[PDB]
């Protein structure tokens, strides 16, 4: 479900302090609670695919209920 | 089962791994 | 606007005056180019590569298209679609006068023409092709995009064109093509190929009307007989919104091996492979720095890998990669040229496109073409390399680095490697005439193969076993082996072999080191010029002097041939010899235990007989029992219909001689035969006024080489063009 | 205008053009009566 | 015996007798070492 | 582990004194992860395998990403 | 070493002695022609057999040559070993 996918995504990116690249926090910022946007969209994306890594992993059996 | 020339493999993994690693551990300290 | 062509040597100020001897003929089709020899300007340099890189896409698909309009009006295509078999494709019909009337290359149903063999058709067995009015169009389509993109290079050259910044973003560059060229396009081809490829591929297995089959608009919106097949393709049940993906067993599936109802492989193996790959190098070439503020500052991870042996690492090579074109140029070629000769030594084990296998002609044709292509341009990449060294460098910005290391000690490198050239070379040709001698000395236990004194290569057949059994633990997910000649059944179609396991006993083991042998003295040869390019032991002025010069005078003794490109010269009669061999081993051993006929039983009847563990060991051997084959037919396949075409082979000598004839002599004596012809002229009133000078060295050498290496190349091809033709 | 030939005029398009013609004029010859010897 | 070589057959006594030997030897000849250099 | 040793011998590599004194860290890092992480990675081996194969279930290093420890699983 | 030959048509542009790397040539004091000091050949013992001196050389029919002789040592074939 989203729910890890939010919640890695936040834990990578805004729970912490990433020296991601130049650490910049705001090409361009949007509001949800409190972010710093403008790569959370690409941060987003790849928590999708772990996300989707881990589902595939989930596959046997796990929580689809 | 048992093993064949597989175990003239294992002992060619030593000698340059192990032995000159255990060597110069050994001569860093001034004979 | 036409007042501007005839006025010749418009880029260059020196020849631009007048033609007072023949000499000024020549140089005007030798620095029609290098406009790097022109200013030290780069924006002009950038644009003119832009429109020639324009001209030449719109020649390729001009060529396309005209080839396409051949194969529908004037190619028995769809008389063969019914049968691939018992037809054999042909094209380009002979013209009825006289001299070219008994050259009709009949293929059944009284087809006429000329029996071509490029195996387009194969193409056109997978693209699914019945009618060629479609044809028709997509040739006007090819022709009129090449008009298209020439007119946009006329525009972005005399309107709009680039400026300079425009050059250096090798980050966006690399995302750009990387994600948007080929992974896009590599899915659009998938989409395509699972629409229409594969339907009418089912639609190919028993006689199902192919005109009758309905075209692709019956498929975009009518899903019913795309509900025939693949329960799961009734839409796609769009599972991909729930995440799941079982249900798409039907299609996208794994298989990994010969289908014998297609004469290539299973076809949803290829589609599943371009999707897998269409999207891992799209999240790939999502990596670099661009305009988000986010990525690697690539300038800097080449500065951080250094060390103790290093010195100061991988420091200060993009001046070198951007700055410098003809960087650039050489290691792309040398890289191009290396995948293309894989790409032949790859594509006769797993046949890519439908009755590959069972089609014995196309085969080695595609795969020495290619080859030949290869190392013909990696060489070149190779002399690119060499005129960056002499023309792009730098004493301040190559202190001490990965670069500049070598330089300080070559003389160690290449002595080393000279020993070794010849350890390799001797221990390998001195042991075959060895063994010549004893065959022929009545001593033959010491004779090298099986029968006699022993050698074995352990280690390719431990490594074949150990991909043999692959599947199930490696593989899991993976039904049969990646290919058949490593292990597996025996896959054929029909009394027609597709592909056995291959067997490597003796003969392999000195082959495969005397090709070791000629690529290490190639490169010996190469790398030497490449190392000693600016100063020698006794020539310090080198790169002061250039790069394409004949020699400085008879100092010393002798010092002529002391530039870099006869050091290519002599590289690439190397690799004549190198790629030569190599196709000589690779057809025979092919045609010797791989392929023949075959009976019910399975019983694989080579052509040959299996010939390398009999006579591939002695040299008198391998001149008896190689073109004695490929030959004794070329001396009578000519004298009847599907016979005339006498062939060039007999015609190649000629321009061999007349090629070394130009090699050994020099050209004093021709100036002083041409003095005396212009003498009698000038007694008969006949004088040219533009006066006639004999070649320059080089340049004779050139024509020398030139022409020795096309007779040559002639003579191979027209060799096995008539031996395939002989069981094709 | 006219003065294409002018650039056109060069000799190498005009020794072509030169050849073919005498070309096809040994065509039609041996095209119109190659029966006669 | 087994799936091995002859390997066990003969090669204990080397490292039974003669590498003792060297070792002791140059053992003995380094506790008599000149000034101030030594290996 | 032999390199790893010859490696600090190198003076870029050399330790501080003062990196020796401190103590709470080492303290720390071995009563907790040393072998209390250490058991539960035992545990992992334990529940993953040793069970398994005392209950005469064979699983190697393959077929453990797949089969569960328990049905009632997770 | 080899032996060095001069002539009287030396118009003394003096692009000889520019392009000679052996240190072979000299303009010697002359009175015949506007040139006052003609090339000649002091240092033979360095000869190389290179010869880029008389393509230096702009009269017609260049005014040095260069007798190529027979009496070469470890200087005149230039070795560094
Ligand atoms: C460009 C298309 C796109 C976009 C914008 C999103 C964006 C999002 N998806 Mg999503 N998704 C996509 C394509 C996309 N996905 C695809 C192609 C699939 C199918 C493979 C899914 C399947 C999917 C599921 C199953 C779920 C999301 C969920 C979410 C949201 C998670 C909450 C969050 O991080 O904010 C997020 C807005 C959430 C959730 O539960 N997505
Ligand atoms: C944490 C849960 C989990 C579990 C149980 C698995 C389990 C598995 N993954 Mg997997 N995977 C995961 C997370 C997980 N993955 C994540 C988070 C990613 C990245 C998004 C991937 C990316 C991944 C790839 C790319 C592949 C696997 C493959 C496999 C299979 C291993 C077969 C092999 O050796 O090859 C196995 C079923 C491989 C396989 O065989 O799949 C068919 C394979 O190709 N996985
Ligand atoms: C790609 C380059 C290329 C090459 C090498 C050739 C070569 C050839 N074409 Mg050709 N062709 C091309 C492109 C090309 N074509 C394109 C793009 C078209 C579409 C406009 C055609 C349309 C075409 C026709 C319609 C015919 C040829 C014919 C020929 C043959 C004789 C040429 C002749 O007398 O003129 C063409 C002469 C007449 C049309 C009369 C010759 C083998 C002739 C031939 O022998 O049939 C194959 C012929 O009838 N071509
Ligand atoms: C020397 C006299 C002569 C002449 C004028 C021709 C003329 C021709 N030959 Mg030809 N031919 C000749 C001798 C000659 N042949 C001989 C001695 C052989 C070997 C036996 C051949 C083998 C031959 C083949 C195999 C083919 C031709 C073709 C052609 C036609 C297009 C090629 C062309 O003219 O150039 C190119 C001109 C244009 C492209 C325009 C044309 C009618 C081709 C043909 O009939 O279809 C086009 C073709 O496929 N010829
Ligand atoms: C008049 C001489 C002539 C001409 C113009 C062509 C022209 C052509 N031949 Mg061809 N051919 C010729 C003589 C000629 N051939 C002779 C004497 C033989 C031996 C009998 C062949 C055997 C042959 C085969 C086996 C094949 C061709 C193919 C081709 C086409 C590929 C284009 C190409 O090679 O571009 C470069 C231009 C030149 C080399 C000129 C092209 C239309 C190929 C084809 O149709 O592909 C679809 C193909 O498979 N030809
Ligand atoms: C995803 C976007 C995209 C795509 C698909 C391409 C595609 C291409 N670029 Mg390109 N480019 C792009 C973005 C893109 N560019 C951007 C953003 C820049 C600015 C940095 C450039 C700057 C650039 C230069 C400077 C050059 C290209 C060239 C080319 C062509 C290489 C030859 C080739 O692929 O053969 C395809 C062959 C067949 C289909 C047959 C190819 C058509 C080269 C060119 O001139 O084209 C020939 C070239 O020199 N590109
Ligand atoms: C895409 C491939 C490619 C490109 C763009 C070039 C481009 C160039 N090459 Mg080149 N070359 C190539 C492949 C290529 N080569 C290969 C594969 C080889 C090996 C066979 C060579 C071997 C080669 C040599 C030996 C020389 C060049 C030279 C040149 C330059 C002058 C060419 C000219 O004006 O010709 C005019 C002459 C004719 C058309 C004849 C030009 C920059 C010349 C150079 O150094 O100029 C700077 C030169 O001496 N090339
Ligand atoms: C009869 C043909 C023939 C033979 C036997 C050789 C033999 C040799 N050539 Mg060679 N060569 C030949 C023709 C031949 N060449 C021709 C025709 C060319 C011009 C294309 C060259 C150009 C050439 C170059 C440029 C180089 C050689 C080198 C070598 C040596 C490789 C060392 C070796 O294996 O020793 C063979 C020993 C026995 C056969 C006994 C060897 C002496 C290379 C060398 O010095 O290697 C050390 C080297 O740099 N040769
Ligand atoms: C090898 C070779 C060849 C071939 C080539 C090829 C085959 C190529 C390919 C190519 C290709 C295959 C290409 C393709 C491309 C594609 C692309 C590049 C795509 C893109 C896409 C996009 C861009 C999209 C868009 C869109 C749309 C459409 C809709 C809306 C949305 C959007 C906007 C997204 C030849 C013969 C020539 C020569 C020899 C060699
Ligand atoms: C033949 C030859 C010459 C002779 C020099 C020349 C320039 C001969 C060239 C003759 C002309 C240019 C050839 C033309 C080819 C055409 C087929 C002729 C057609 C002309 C009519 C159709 C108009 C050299 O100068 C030379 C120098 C160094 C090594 C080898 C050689 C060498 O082999
Ligand atoms: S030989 Fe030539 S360079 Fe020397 S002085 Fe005479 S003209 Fe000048
Ligand atoms: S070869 Fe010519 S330039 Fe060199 S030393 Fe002799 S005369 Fe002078």
């Amino acid at each position: 479900i989203g729910a890890s996918l939010v919640i890695l995504f936040i834990a990578s990116r805004t729970i912490r302090f990433p020296q991601v690249g130049p650490k910049m926090p705001l090409p361009f910022p949007a509001l949800f609670n409190n972010p710093s946007v403008g790569t959370v969209l690409g941060s987003v994306s790849l928590g999708h695919i772990v996300g989707i890594g881990i589902i595939l992993g989930l596959n046997n059996l796990g929580i689809l209920k | 089962m048992s093993i064949s020339d597989t175990q003239v493999f294992v002992a060619l993994v030593i000698a340059l791994i192990p032995g000159v690693l255990a060597f110069r551990l050994a001569t860093e300290l001034y004979k | 606007s036409f007042e501007k062509w005839g006025q010749p040597g418009h880029f260059d100020r020196t020849l631009a005056k007048g033609p007072k001897t023949t000499t000024w003929i020549w140089n005007l089709h030798a620095l029609a180019h290098d406009f790097d020899t022109h200013t030290s300007d780069l924006e002009d340099i950038s644009r003119k590569i832009f429109a020639a890189h324009f001209g030449q896409l719109a020649v390729i698909f001009l060529w396309l298209s005209g080839m396409e309009f051949h194969g529908a009006r004037f190619s028995n295509y769809e008389a063969w679609l019914s049968d691939p078999i018992g037809i054999k494709p042909s094209a380009q019909v002979v013209w009825p006068i006289v001299g070219q009337d008994i050259l009709n290359a009949d293929v059944g149903g009284g087809f006429h023409g000329i029996q071509i063999t490029s195996g387009l058709f194969q193409v056109w067995r997978a693209a699914g092709f019945t009618n060629s009015f479609q044809l028709y169009v997509t040739a006007i389509g090819g022709l009129v995009a090449a008009a298209l993109m020439l007119f946009a290079g006329w525009f972005h050259y005399h309107k709009r064109a680039p400026k300079l910044e425009w050059f250096q973003n090798a980050e966006s560059m690399l995302n750009h093509h990387l994600a948007g060229l080929l992974g896009l396009g590599c899915l659009s081809w998938a989409g395509h190929q699972i629409h229409v490829a594969l339907p009418v591929n089912k639609l190919l297995d028993a006689g199902v009307a192919p005109k009758d089959i309905p075209l692709p608009h019956e498929f975009i919106l009518n899903n019913s007989l795309m509900a025939e097949l693949y329960p799961s393709f009734a839409k796609g049940l769009t599972p991909f919104w729930t995440l799941n993906w079982g249900q798409y067993a039907d299609f996208l599936t794994f298989k990994g091996g010969l289908n014998p109802v297609t004469g290539g492989l299973w076809l949803t193996d290829t589609a599943h492979h371009h999707l897998a790959l269409a999207v891992l190098f799209i999240v790939a070439g999502h990596m670099y720095r661009t305009n988000w503020g986010i990525g690697h500052s690539i300038k800097e991870i080449l500065e951080n890998h250094k060390g103790p042996f290093t010195g100061d690492g991988h420091k200060g090579l993009y001046e070198n990669m951007t700055t410098s074109w003809h960087a650039q140029l050489g290691t792309n070629l040398a890289m191009l040229g290396s995948l293309t000769i894989i790409v032949a030594h790859h594509m006769y084990a797993m046949p890519p496109y439908p009755y590959l296998a069972t089609d014995y002609a196309t085969a080695l044709s595609i795969f020495t073409h290619h080859m030949w292509i290869g190392g013909f341009l990696i060489v070149g990449g190779a002399a690119h390399a060499t005129i960056f060294m002499v023309r792009d460098y730098d004493p301040a910005v190559n202190q001490n680095n990965v670069l500049d290391r070598v330089i300080r000690h070559r003389d160690a490198i290449i002595s080393h490697l000279n020993w070794v050239c010849m350890f390799l070379g001797f221990h390998s040709f001195g042991l075959y005439i060895h063994n010549d001698t004893m065959q022929a000395l009545g001593r033959p236990q010491d004779m090298f193969s099986d029968t006699a004194i022993q050698l074995q290569p352990v280690f390719a057949q431990f490594v074949q076993n150990i991909h043999t059994l692959a599947p199930g633990s490696t593989a899991p997910n993976a039904l049969e082996p990646v290919s058949y000649a490593f292990g597996g059944g025996v896959v054929a179609v029909g009394g027609k072999i597709a592909m056995m396991p291959i067997a490597l006993g003796t003969a392999d083991f000195m082959i495969h080191h005397i090709h070791a042998f000629q690529i290490h003295v190639t490169v010996l040869i190469l790398l030497k010029g490449f190392l000693f390019a600016r100063n020698s032991r006794l020539i310090p002025d080198k790169a002061n002097l250039g790069f394409r010069f004949p020699c400085d005078g008879p100092g010393r003794g002798g010092t002529c041939q002391v530039s870099g490109w006869d050091h290519v010269f002599l590289g690439l009669f190397w690799m004549f010899n190198t790629i030569a061999i190599a196709v000589y081993h690779f057809s025979w051993k092919m045609q010797s235990d791989v392929w023949g006929t075959i009976d019910p039983d399975g019983t694989i009847a080579h052509i040959t007989g299996g010939n390398f563990a009999m006579s591939a060991n002695t040299i008198n051997g391998w001149l008896r029992d190689y073109q004695w084959a490929q030959a004794a037919q070329v001396i009578q396949s000519y004298g009847s219909a599907l016979s005339a075409y006498g062939l060039l082979f007999l015609g190649a000598h000629f321009v061999w001689a007349f090629s070394l004839m130009f090699l050994f002599s020099g050209r004093g004596y021709w100036q002083e035969l041409i003095e005396s012809i212009v003498w009698a002229h000038n007694k008969l009133k006949v004088a040219p006024t533009i006066q006639p000078r004999a070649l320059s060295i080089i340049q004779g050498r050139a024509v020398g080489v030139a022409h020795y290496l096309l007779g040559a190349i002639v003579t191979i091809w027209a060799f096995f063009e008539a031996r395939i033709i002989s069981v094709g | 205008q006219n003065y294409l030939l002018r650039y056109l005029s060069l000799g190498p398009v005009l020794l072509f053009a030169w050849l073919s013609f005498t070309a096809v004029l040994l065509i039609v010859f041996n095209y119109l009566y190659p029966d006669l010897l | 015996m087994f799936s091995a070589s002859f390997l066990p057959s003969i090669l204990v006594p080397l490292t039974g007798l003669v590498f003792p030997a060297i070792a002791m030897a140059l053992l003995l000849i380094y506790v008599e070492r000149e000034d101030p250099s030594g290996i | 582990f032999l390199f790893a040793g010859w490696l600090h011998l190198q003076p870029k590599f050399r330790p501080s004194l003062s990196w020796f004194k401190s103590a709470e860290p080492r303290l720390n890092h071995h009563l907790a992860g040393l072998f209390g992480v250490s058991s539960l990675a035992w545990t992992g081996h334990l529940v993953h395998v040793a069970i398994p194969e005392s209950r005469g279930q064979h699983v190697g290093w393959d077929n453990f990403l797949t089969t569960l420890p328990h049905p009632e699983g997770l | 070493s080899h032996s060095v030959k001069i002539y009287d048509t030396c118009i003394g542009c003096t692009q000889c002695v520019r392009a000679c790397p052996t240190d072979v040539l000299e303009m010697v004091p002359w009175d015949g022609c506007k040139a006052g000091q003609i090339a000649a050949s002091p240092r033979t013992e360095d000869c190389v057999g290179c010869k880029r001196c008389e393509t230096a050389c702009p009269t017609d029919f260049l005014s040095i040559r260069v007798y190529l002789s027979n009496a070469e040592t470890t200087r005149s074939m230039g070795l560094a070993y």
